[PDB]
RNA sequence: GUCAGAAUCCAUGCUGGAUAUGCAGUGUUAUUCACCGCCUCCUUUGUUUCAUGCAAUGAUACAGGCCUCUGGCCUGCUUCUCAUCAAAGCCCUGGGCGAGAAUCUCAAUUUCUAACAUUGGAGGUGAUACAUCCAUUGCAGACGACU
RNA sequence: GUAAGCAGAACUGGCGAUGAGGGAUGCUCCUAACGCUUGGUUAAGGUGCCAAAAUGCUCGCUCAUCAGAUACCAUAAAAGGUGUUGGUUCAUAU
RNA sequence: ACUCGGAAUUGAUUUCGUUCAAAGAAGGUAGGUUCCUUGUGGACCGUUAUAUCUUUGUUCUUUCCUUUUCCUUGUGGCUG
């Protein structure tokens, strides 16, 4: 019943691996990194190859304890998000900063996704999201953000195009329509 | 044996779907083998005694409460002299309680039509 | 430039899984899409339903921006916006369309006998003002 | 452009009327003779 | 005088199921008046169809009648497939098509 | 599962997104007239559509020009043969398709019968505000069809016309109507509690 | 948002139009039994890409419109008309009278729409011609054609 | 070898000996290999019309007086743009 | 092939939600000042007051989603 179309699929998990016991080295340091992914196994995915990157540690050399889903504490309510990522072009790596606003971290990813490959044409495998922080009105630095801002907020609905429920629609009216529609 | 459908209770008001009563509205007494219905006023529709089929019938929520009905049987339905002193001692009741409501009586004797702007599937 | 998106403003959801109920705004999110809900007895949950979706009706109950769902339920009794809506027209042939869906065919019988007996008193008047 | 209507006169000579026979010879000369009493009964309808 | 009283919804054939480059001749292919989702298509899975049409010459009656049944919907549009006694002629195509609506629920 | 005839109002129309609704409905066996083509309108500004129509105009069969690509110029004339680029034409069925379409550049006869929409083809609906436009009416007398301004003038003729039938039927509108309010007191108060349940 | 502007472009003019199997107006329409029309009334057959209410006449705008306009309406032809009471039957000027309709024995297209052409009948009004060959011409011409 | 739908090799897979569905069209690409068939489900690939299926839903970017549009594939580069949409980092609102 | 339904379980042993209590805040309500373009206005000051929200406890709720295994009624297709 609730509408699958609207977001893209992420959810956000929390992963911590270890390496691995050996009789040189016992009892290492453990690990731990929040990622957001489709699902309980492409976090795993994601982990290993990040992890990949910080330190000498694989799949094959490395142990996974646990994946914790992590949601929301209160998604009834709108709140600012100032996420950072990485990305790369077809020239060269680029970081950036980004601000984003939904009711949840995992809205503002699936709308940071769309926006991304909308304006960079950065493909999926590139973005790597760094860290996901929430943030208060007076703290976002981007313009599109401050117009929002401010209690008795108002916004005129202006030309009315309503997407009509199939069965609804017909291919012959008579009338004509009406747009500003008051 | 053919089951019956929640929608048909004894009294209700059935509408037939093909043959040559097709489209009248007409009043349900009982299931008898061959699970067939027996539905049945002949001042009224000009329509008979006879069993019609559950599945060229579709049932209505409107309804009718004296009438014999348990003698009847399938023996018999498988000019005539007995069948028209049989049919006009078994609406005898139904004559009487249909003397009432002039739109009720209306409303069996007009036949129904898929009139232009209606969905049979967006009924009722 | 009347009706605006703003809090406790009353829509008709017009494309969705609700289709044809009456939902409340509390908050604008960006500039699509908007913090849609209903405390009741609409019945629909709360949610980040887009712009385009959702008619506004004339009729809003004001209230401080982003709210809880109990502090519409407080707020709208006192008011009744719902119910002063379904008094003007729009509000009366949306519960029209909703009953005429629910007929049973001896009120659909009922209905188009009452008309045509309208018609004969119609057209007696009608020769009638004209004499 | 679409002709609406023609009007014509009440007496043609045979110098006109040849025009519209392929054989002048062999004919009765009709051409304009229900015209010619029709006018006479002329065409200020047309 | 004109037919009184119809008890039928009222049909086009569309074609045959297919793909760009194949017919199916066996699976025909039908719209009905009103009908515009999956959703509404479900009252009339196993209703019973008529294509009707008319001949030079046979038992007493210029008329024939191919009968047939509705199987399953077509996409997410109204849509409806078919099957008939015989394949449908593709003389019958944008032919209407009477449904009839028993057998009932 | 459709009516007998349907004409077209063509004007606030896009020329293709038109054409695609109609050709359809031409092989579902509907039978169609448009009308008002000279006010079709196409997405881009007139220069843009001027020189594709010269674009087109270049194309000739350089042996005998006779036979080749007829470039036809009437606005009735140019949406006829974009629908028929979305029908499989040389095809026996396809021909069909054609015979039932009529297209009209308003005469007498349909005048008198009303003229339908599309609405999803349609110009306030899909063309973002701004973004440049087009009439088919100017793109057509830029190409050398004579007839612009007749089709302004027999329009503005039988829109005065339609005026003084719109005022009759606007009064005994209102005429109905009053006679309405009494017989809808007059018969028995229950049925008139009964209409107000379902609208009339 | 406009304006001027070329040996350019499109018209105009000019050539064709058996280059649209395109379309309009007007003349005369068969020596009197002899065929031939037109308009009603009613029957023989045979055509239809497609009868089952296959229905509905302001004109616009969309950062606005419409009026029954001190008010009311828009957010869809998602409506508004049409559909009854006995037979697709019979009787009374378009409405209204009555009548045991079935055993068409559990469904078999609900055989009758529409205009178009055609065979033969009733009554009302009408009409009494041309073209080709042939001979002649030379404004024309391979032969047809054309004058 | 400047390069070639050029010449010569290594490993595996094809075409040749091989149709079917897709790439509009193609011996070699993709899916997938074939006894006659009824029903169901997918693959590659697609859903405005030709054309079976979305003028589906949802979020960005683009206005082209030669827009662009789907691997093999039917070409485009150096260098520019105060056209517009974002980012990175300095300096006083620019 | 599509559906009306439920019954227990897993996570963060509640994601939420909801009743109170204190604390804090701004995208600042009542309340003061004051200002026009008189508004369903804006600046300054005010912290719940004639609106509130958030953090932190607490009152009683098993559904959103997500593990796990399993009993269900409704329509239709093909073959016998």
């Amino acid at each position: 019943k609730a509408d699958p179309t609207l977001q893209q699929k992420i959810s956000q998990y929390q992963v911590v691996g270890r390496k691995q016991p050996t009789e040189a080295e016992p009892n290492p340091s453990l690990f731990r990194m929040r990622l957001f992914a489709r699902n309980k196994v492409l976090a795993v995915s994601k982990f290993w190859y990040l992890l990949k990157k910080m330190k000498k540690v694989k799949k094959s050399t490395g142990e996974i304890l646990a994946v914790n889903e992590i949601r929301e504490k209160r998604p009834t309510f709108v709140k600012n998000f100032g996420v950072w990522l990485r990305y790369d072009s077809r020239t060269g790596t680029h970081n950036m900063y980004k601000e984003v606003r939904d009711i949840s971290q995992n809205g503002a990813v699936s709308q940071l996704y769309a926006e991304m490959a909308g304006r960079h044409r950065a493909l999926p495998s590139n973005i790597q999201i760094i860290r996901v922080a929430e943030i208060k009105a007076s703290q976002c630095r981007r313009a599109h953000m401050q117009q929002l801002f401010d209690s008795k907020l108002k916004l005129p609905a202006i030309r009315r195009i309503f997407p009509t429920p199939k069965d609804k629609k017909s291919v012959f009216c008579a009338r004509k329509p009406t747009l500003f529609l008051h | 044996m053919a089951k019956l459908r929640s929608s048909i209770t004894p009294g209700t008001v059935l509408i037939l779907l093909s043959g040559g009563h097709r489209g009248k509205r007409v009043v349900f007494l009982k299931q008898l083998p061959s699970g067939l219905l027996l539905v049945t006023p002949f001042k009224v529709n000009g329509v008979p005694l006879r069993r019609v089929n559950q599945r060229y019938v579709i049932a209505t929520t409107t309804k009718v409460d004296g009438v014999d009905v348990s003698s009847i049987k399938d023996e018999q339905f498988g000019l005539p002299a007995q069948f028209k002193q049989l049919q006009d001692s078994v609406d005898k009741a139904l004559l009487a309680s249909l003397s009432k409501d002039k739109l009720l009586t209306q409303y069996l004797k007009t036949r129904f039509t898929l009139r232009g702007n209606m969905r049979p599937h967006e009924m009722k | 430039f009347t009706r605006y998106y703003q809090p406790g403003r009353l829509c008709v959801v017009q494309y969705g899984p609700d289709a044809g109920k009456l939902c409340f705004v509390v908050d604008i999110i960006n500039q699509t899409r908007v913090l849609v809900d209903g405390a009741g007895v609409t019945g629909v949950k709360r949610q980040s339903m887009p712009v385009r979706r959702i008619a506004l009706t004339d009729q809003y109950l004001k209230i401080p921006r982003s709210v809880r769902s109990a502090t519409l339920k407080k707020a709208l009794e006192k008011d009744d916006v719902i119910a002063k809506f379904n008094q003007s027209s729009w509000g009366k042939r949306r519960l029209a369309k909703e009953q005429r869906a629910n007929m049973s065919d001896f009120d659909r019988f009922k209905l188009m006998v009452i008309l045509k007996q309208r018609r004969k008193v119609m057209q007696q008047k009608l020769k009638s003002l004209k004499k | 452009l679409r002709a609406l209507v023609t009007v014509w006169a009440g007496h043609l000579s045979d110098e006109c009327k040849r025009r519209f026979y392929k054989n002048w010879y062999k004919s009765k000369r009709k051409a304009f003779t229900k015209y010619a009493k029709r006018y006479g009964d002329k065409m200020e309808a047309e | 005088t004109k037919q009184p009283v119809r008890l039928y919804v009222r049909g086009i054939v569309l074609g045959y199921k297919r793909s760009k480059v194949n017919q199916y001749p066996s699976c025909s292919l039908l719209q009905l008046e009103g009908v515009n989702d999956r959703k509404d298509t479900q009252f009339y899975l196993g209703k019973r169809v008529a294509y009707v049409y008319k001949a030079k010459t046979k038992q007493g009656s210029k008329y024939r009648v191919i009968w047939g049944r509705i199987r399953r919907p077509h996409g997410n549009g109204g849509i409806v497939r078919a099957k008939f006694r015989s394949n449908l002629p593709p003389s019958s195509i944008a032919g209407r098509v009477r449904v009839f609506l028993y057998p009932s629920n | 599962t459709f009516k007998k005839v349907v004409v077209i109002d063509c004007q606030g129309h896009l020329l293709g997104r038109l054409a695609s609704v109609v050709a359809k409905e031409l092989l579902k066996g509907q039978q169609i007239i448009c009308v008002r083509c000279e006010d079709i309108n196409i997405s881009g500004s007139l220069h843009r559509n001027r020189l594709k129509y010269q674009r087109f105009l270049r194309l000739r069969m350089n042996s005998n020009p006779r036979r080749g690509p007829y470039h036809l110029r009437a606005p009735s004339r140019i949406l006829w043969r974009t629908i028929r680029g979305m029908l499989r034409h040389k095809v026996e069925r396809g021909q069909k398709a054609l015979a039932r379409l009529q297209v009209y550049e308003v005469p007498t006869m349909v005048e008198r019968k009303k003229r339908m929409v599309v609405p999803s083809a349609l110009r306030i609906v899909r063309l973002k505000p701004k973004r440049n436009f087009c009439r088919l009416g100017d793109l057509s007398s830029q190409v050398g069809w004579s007839h612009g301004d007749l089709v302004a003038r027999l329009e503005e003729k039988r829109k005065t016309r339609s005026s003084a039938y719109y005022q009759k039927k606007k009064e005994r509108t209102k005429m109905q109507t009053e006679a309405k309010q009494f017989a809808q007191t007059t018969l028995p108060k229950d049925q008139v509690a009964f209409l107000q349940q379902y609208g009339h």
